[PDB]
């Protein structure tokens, strides 16, 4: 039919349909609380696979995992203030929400305040940490960073609440929900399927904390700052009324019991077959749990996941859509353990993706608010989502989405509580994440608050903007799988890669004094330049119709992204293996982050690290070029 | 539990001196599989003996059946020696020239 | 009228010189047309309506199917073997496998192991497990009800692959394999002082399903008179059987032998 | 032309061919003495690198790698006997010989005879060899391997040499070389190429071994037996000389002082592009390198690659032969230290041979005699070797190389000190090696003895076996790059894996004692077998014609190679990431070692390793499956 | 008749918000037919012949080449930056490179960096060097002859591609590359007591090269007479030239002027 | 090394009231290519005013030109100011008539 058609067909299905619908119907009580695991989860997982049934799909399955996530024990968690001076317990608070991971243990110490918790707030504190307890705000970071970096900096517990500046809510005995797991998946079957073929043997997420970690009300952060002393940095920027460090006299005592709960996960599959090559498609995503209502966590995403899937349907099945490739519909669970449900299933058909899925579209918290379209993805989507954003309207402004040229240079990484992190991370298939929010964090998530009543109130226009958030998915979608071309650009990593020439020039004094050269890293991204040019002249000399000629080119396209993970570590001590977006040594940023400690010449900087890290991030580069380039005797 | 084989020998059509016919030796119910089975005519072991495929019925036990193509006479004697591991001597069974 | 497709296999430990430990036999309506060898593992066909009119298609199925069922069951033999603490023995491991489908279609399906002759676990699809058959096949039994996979599998083939292939077999049958051929009936007899012995054969004959009754003064007998039919096969899937009567030296022609065949219009009645 | 019509002109081309007139040429005092980096090396590569301009492939071009060795210092390596002071008393030899990647060092102590040095033969020693040199003799295992042994039981040093039974040598004064890396490729550069971009971070391969070890003649060992007690176990049916264990009052002291030398190391190659498919193809290389003339370890197979090399160029500019896919001929160099250049070229252009190249073909020592002809490979081979064997004749016996219908079951693996061996275990490439050897071992081999002269003399029809050889690996090259069909036997794989698991019942009561079960490996190999069978099935459903649907059919079967690699550990660290081929825990053959220790109750056994071992293993089987089935929705 | 084809770059640090420096003239024959710019980086077109007549396929060649030049400039402008402990100042970088072809086909390559307006390196084919143009440009010129690499790559382009483009842009050129229009000559004159100057247009004329001279009584003049042709620019590919000349008041009428240029059969003498 | 511009008025045809012409200011030698360039018409910058490229000389030097389409009268004064670091204030140069 040709873009101008398939964009058309598309519109006006969209026009006339309704999410809101949807999204209200995924929250009555039938699916209320959906926990993953839970009978209602489960409901909501059989709702979904027999839509995808009529909706009539080229073939709709289901994934059943084991995994263990973590919940509340009998006994109450609590916070309560000892006071020194004749063990007189005052007790701050039996939280109802707590922190899926957090170690069971009950410490007791001063109570000392960092900010959000983040590497540089404990950087700049005043007061040292160790050995204390530490209370953050929700925010800026994970919860699992926040305890993370409390831990190397050896404090005991961390309590986390929503200050009253950052999250405008009334209640302020209103508890919430999160996990500190530092990774993604099934935590005790670390790089690795929880499927029953494994018999589940003893492994332990190295991401898993030793210290506990519970949620206070702001009512009883409150309660404690009434036990401390020394105005919050007005820098901070947070409520009048809190304070770091308590009185000498009194300290705390956090005291949790969570146990770990073994439990059965359901990941809903639809996919409609390509009409060229069906082995490669596209993979779109929403996760179907929630702690509380999660209308917004996790309702709008499976609401735009059911649309998506019967829309396509429909143009497929009537308007005469015909695809390429294919496209999978997915409702994954224990999302909000860390995007398990969507791990274990990279992890368990690894073999079968690599390089076949060649792009992921999450849903999840696609709609918060109005002011913003905000987006996260790998660089191979960046020209596609520019395209989408001059061709698709803002919900409310009426005007196009393009509308800052710089957009580009702005978009911040994918991170751990994205279900796309792991796709791009550890599977290397680029993913994408986008939504319409608010410069503020939507303040019910994680909460009970998180409900349809709250949503629409909060936004009244919400079908509409639901719209615009399932048209820019739409068109992600049909631009990759539409036509001959993968709307794939490997152009954009020259940009990535000269930026990390820039972050490098501030230590070229360093490498020179190790008697190290940066010039062959230079010459890498400059033959990375070359083949990408290389690669779009081959395009261009090619005649669109040999769809024999243009899948072999097509086929160095989708290995671009997989050729920047690392091939020299381990994927299942370090999953997230791609230099650029992954984590561990063997990224790009910490090889800048151990040149940083090279300032302070003392202990931290491990040279022969560094000089190992260099190699490896220099080669793992010209590799990638040599690769993208063809034929290793054309090099 | 091992089972001793059952020999039947006949023929294919009602024996008619002159007539060239067909000598069957039928062993069943046996159950070690491993058997061995010999046509004698005179008391000798024919050669260019046919066998069908070796299989078994409902309780597991054996069955196989052995023919040869001869023409019979009153002064030719037919029988089959059957070995199995159940007996001690192999087991013969003349032709009974009426079945 | 009933059809049914059925596999046999049967293996013995000690006896071979490189795992896989399975022969094995496949029926279309009890006619044997194929067979799985030990010596140089190939699957040879059996009948000519299938050496023929069996597609290059269908047979690498077939192959495929009795080479994948060989290396299973070579691995189960191996599990129950261990199971019953045997390993410097030699056993035998058995298998019958197969569907049967009536005239309405509906199937019915079957799966048996039978060890060292014996009944030792029966498959029963409508609840996903093994009924064993003697305490010594308990271990098995469990060992294979954790797994869960299993039994799923095995009752997916004997639901949807088993009767599916045997829609094939029938179709690609038709005419050789409803192919019906009467009897040859010829009663004779053995005098002696003692008695006389009448004999009547039932000659070349097909499919295997026969009636023989013998009738005194052209009346029907009692069946505690004579011996049931002795159904024995000829080298070429031709059948013949025969049943005896001992009789009062001299009544001879008293006697008349009636044999019932699908391959005949009427109840065909010999007398010598 | 079809294969009846290539095999004719192969045959033909092959008759006119004088490989004696090549070998010969190749032991000229002009390259003489080819050690790794040396000039005559260099004039080698030169050679080979005019003959492939010359012979007019589609491109001819050259890797410069600058490697690690180790070469004997200006002060010579001893082995003397010492009076219980060190006080000098015999001097037993100054070797000429040596072993490189010793250790630098100077030991003495009592010494101690294993044999061959194998891991059962010191299991079943009398004498323990805790903190004593051993003695061992050459033979059934690689030097590193027995030097790794004796090493872990805390021997010190090892002394290698002859006996004249294994080698009935005339000279007992004759000296040899070898190397004890357990590993292959720079030992300094592990896991990684050795390319100026590199910048040569300090690395150490694991492998290296951390005692001294030498070479000594016959003579020698015989001198050191002059001074040892009790008769060598008649079992070991080796020289009614050799004893075990000095007097009490006699000992050694072992002296090496190797140095380790940066050399410039030079992989020519040469490819003949492929008419269809050039992207995919096949790698057939030969050492150049060589200790001392290296006729048969070096000339034999760098004169097979410069014929082969030579007769397909014919083929394809005469005779019009039209190969499908590419055939890349490469000259490495450094093989004597570990198929070192051979290494880093994979570790080099690993991204580009990803799922391109297909299949090795290795020439070296192809030709040690006539009695047998003997192979080594992956299982995807077998078929292809089989049909090989029974249309190709012996050189001798006239008779076809199929004889033993058996012979895929007594096919022994690839080892380490085979260039095909990081090819399969690292690279993920099926690969295959073949000789027409004896049942002895080719005695001249690291000798300064293997040259011309020696080699026409014990095979006088040389140039007939010669023949023999290029024509088996010529059918291999035709077969795999003639036409639509990779003829890669994947259905080989069944009987592998049913072996493991026939290698399992043994252990079936451990199993079932740590409440295990083996139903799951048990139904995984199964979903092998199915998966094979629906392969087959596709490509026999298919039209040989349509290149689309077959190039389709023809990746999966790539794949299955790649597949075996293990996803769970790091190839840095563990190159030999095959789990049937490779070493380490992630092995199947290592998950039987550890079961094996549950044997004698005593802490040995590894539960939780075990444990994890079995859970992966039966992973990467049942992925291996769900990948070979085709598409995740079809599972 | 030789012709050439050559591109500027041209950066500065301090100003900008995202990385890549430079923007870019390409010139073919002293005719500026690309531009690379700043905001927007996209590659347009200056004249008419180009925006046409220059094919989709080499369109994108040249501007990848534009794109990646000015990425690799911007790494080089880093380097030299830090080589100079130039940071929290504003500096500027420029590279000017390109080929001029012969009659003989023969060609002469050049690539020279420009640090804050000076000469800094200038790239040495034949010895796969670089000259540095002050000492504080030694540092730079050591660490990109230590790679080896960047010299090979920089004399390919000079030598192999450079040329090539050439060719493809003069083939493409034929017509209004080497289209030369003369010049429209006219002497004027500005008077007063002190002397009388004449002044002598040459206007709207194409290509630049020309030739004005004075001529004394219809002679030669001394070059030290009057100072050289002034050539001015006009925003339409157009130049104009002019000469001046002060001469007694009256002698007027003694002074002639003469313009010689390609776009001319003969020499032109003007009289105003 | 810095360098202050060389401002050029002039017309790209010679000066006839009446007829629309075309006025030109064309700085040349310059370092810093930072530069500002206006035309002034009786003391007021001109708008739809119109610049070529920049661009620079063999040492470095960068040059622009800027060109408006204007009708020249006797009444009327035309001149550019160049602004430039090299400067103190901005120079500004007039249209000399003969030029
Ligand atoms: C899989 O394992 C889990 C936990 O070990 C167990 O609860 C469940 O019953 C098992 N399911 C199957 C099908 O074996
Ligand atoms: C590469 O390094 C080796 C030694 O490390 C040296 O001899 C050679 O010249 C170097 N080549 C380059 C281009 O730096
Ligand atoms: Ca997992
Ligand atoms: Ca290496």
């Amino acid at each position: 039919l040709y873009w101008d058609d398939l964009k058309r067909k598309l519109s006006e299905k969209l026009d006339s349909t309704d999410f809101t619908s949807t999204i209200k119907l995924l929250n009555e009580n039938s699916y209320v609380p959906r926990e993953a695991g839970s009978q209602k989860d489960e409901n909501l997982a059989l709702y979904v696979e027999n839509q995808f049934r009529e909706f009539k799909l080229s073939k709709v399955w289901r994934d059943q995992h084991f995994v263990k996530i973590q919940v509340k024990d009998s006994a109450q968690n609590s916070v309560i203030i000892v006071d020194k001076n004749g063990r007189l317990v005052y007790l701050v608070e039996n939280p109802g929400g707590y922190v899926a991971y957090s170690k069971a243990a009950t410490v007791t110490g001063k109570l000392v305040h960092a900010n959000f918790g983040t590497k540089k707030d404990f950087e700049d504190l005043y007061t040292p940490v160790n050995g204390s307890i530490v209370i953050v705000r929700a925010g800026k970071i994970t919860f699992a960073e926040k305890v993370a970096n409390a831990e190397s900096l050896n404090a005991i517990g961390v309590l986390i609440y929503m200050d009253q500046t950052k999250f405008p809510i009334v209640n302020a005995e209103l508890s919430f929900f999160g996990h500190a797991h530092l990774g993604t998946g099934d935590p005790y079957t670390p790089g690795f399927p929880s499927f029953n073929h494994t018999q589940f043997p003893p492994s332990r997420s190295s991401g898993l904390p030793n210290i506990p970690v519970q949620t206070i009300s702001r009512a009883a952060a409150e309660k404690l700052f009434g036990n401390m002393e020394g105005d919050c940095p007005s820098d901070w920027k947070t409520d009048s009324t809190c304070r770091m460090v308590t009185s000498e006299s009194k300290n705390v005592k956090l005291t949790v019991s969570n146990v770990l709960k073994e439990i059965k996960i359901l990941n809903i599959f639809g996919v409609i077959k390509g009409f060229v090559e069906p082995d490669h498609y596209v993979v779109v995503g929403a996760q179907r749990d929630a702690w509380g209502p999660g209308a917004a966590k996790s309702g709008v995403g499976t609401a735009l996941l059911l649309k998506l899937a019967q829309m396509f349907s429909d143009m497929v099945l009537k308007d005469g859509f015909q695809p390429s490739r294919s496209i999978i519909f997915a409702s994954w669970s224990a999302g909000d353990f860390g995007s398990v449900g969507a791990t274990e299933w990279l992890e368990g058909y690894l073999s079968s993706l690599h390089l076949k899925a060649f792009t992921y579209i999450n849903l999840d918290k696609a709609v918060l608010g109005t002011s913003n379209f905000k987006v996260s993805a790998s660089p191979l989507l960046y020209t596609l989502i520019e395209k989408t954003m001059q061709n698709v309207k803002h919900p409310v402004t009426g005007q196009f989405l393009y509308q800052d040229s710089n957009w580009a240079s702005k978009v911040e990484k994918l991170t751990l509580d994205n279900a796309a992190f792991p796709f791009l991370a550890y599977s290397g298939i680029p993913a994408v994440s986008f939504c319409f929010c608010e410069d503020t964090d939507y303040p019910y998530l994680g909460t009970t608050m998180d409900t349809y009543k709250e949503l629409i109130e909060r936004i009244p226009e919400l079908n509409k903007v639901a719209r615009a958030a399932a048209e820019v998915a739409g068109q992600f979608v049909i631009k990759l799988t539409h036509d001959v071309e993968l709307n794939l650009d490997y152009e954009r990593y020259n940009s990535q890669l000269l930026s990390f020439v820039r972050d490098l020039n501030q230590y070229r004094a360093d490498i020179k004094e190790m008697g190290l050269s940066l010039q062959w890293l230079y010459s890498a991204r400059g033959d990375f330049f070359r083949a990408t040019s290389r690669l779009t002249t081959d395009f261009g000399n090619a005649e669109k119709t040999d769809r024999f000629v243009m899948k072999k080119l097509n086929d160095r396209v989708m290995r671009v992204e997989y050729h920047f993970l690392s091939p020299y570590v381990s994927p299942k001590e370090s999953p997230f293996r791609h230099v650029f977006w992954g984590s561990g040594s063997h990224t790009l940023p910490a090889l800048l982050e151990n040149l940083k400690l090279r300032k302070q010449n003392n202990g931290a900087f491990n040279e022969t690290l560094f000089r190992n890290q260099l190699a490896l991030a220099t080669w793992t580069i010209q590799g990638a070029a040599n690769a993208l380039s063809g034929d290793v005797w054309d090099i | 539990i091992q089972r001793t084989p059952k020999i039947q020998v006949y023929s294919r059509h009602p024996a008619e001196n002159g007539k060239s016919n067909f000598l069957n030796c039928y062993v069943s119910g046996f159950h070690p599989s491993d058997i061995e089975v010999d046509l004698l005519k005179n008391g000798e072991r024919i050669e260019k003996v046919e066998h069908s495929d070796l299989s078994f019925s409902k309780d597991w036990s054996f069955y196989l059946l052995y023919y040869t193509e001869f023409t019979p006479t009153e002064k030719d004697e037919y029988a089959c020696r059957v070995n199995h591991v159940t007996l001690s001597q192999p087991k013969i069974v003349k032709w009974d020239r009426d079945m | 009228r009933s059809h049914s497709l059925h596999y046999l296999f049967m293996g013995a430990s000690e006896q071979d010189l490189g795992l896989s430990l399975f022969e094995a036999l496949g029926y279309v309506d009890d006619q044997l047309f194929v067979f799985y060898d030990h010596e140089s593992r190939r699957v040879e066909p059996r009948t000519p309506w299938v050496s023929s009119r069996i597609s290059s298609q269908m047979w690498l199925q077939l192959s495929q199917s009795l080479k994948g069922w060989d290396h299973m069951f070579t691995v189960d033999f191996w599990t129950i073997m261990e199971n019953h603490n045997h390993s410097k023995e030699s056993h035998t491991l058995q298998v019958i496998l197969g569907c049967e489908m009536q005239e309405d279609n509906s199937t019915e399906g079957y799966w048996k192991y039978g060890y060292d002759g014996q009944d030792h676990l029966e498959f029963c699809p409508d609840t996903l497990d093994w009924r064993a058959a003697e305490p010594r096949a308990w271990p098995t039994k469990l060992e294979w009800e954790r797994h869960k996979i299993r039994a799923r599998q095995n009752r997916a083939y004997l639901e949807r692959d088993c009767p599916a292939q045997l829609q094939q077999l029938l179709e690609l049958g038709r005419g050789v394999l409803d192919q019906q051929v009467p009897p040859l009936v010829k009663v004779t007899h053995h005098v002696t002082s003692s008695v006389t012995t009448l004999r009547c054969r039932a000659l070349n004959y097909y499919p295997q399903n026969i009636t023989m009754k013998w009738l005194k003064d052209k009346q029907p007998m009692d069946a505690k008179e004579f011996e049931p039919k002795d159904v024995l096969p000829n080298g070429d899937g031709t059948y013949q059987g025969w049943i005896t009567l001992a009789v009062p030296p001299g009544e001879e022609q008293r006697y008349t032998c009636q044999v019932e065949h699908p391959g005949l219009d009427q109840p065909l009645i010999v007398i010598w």
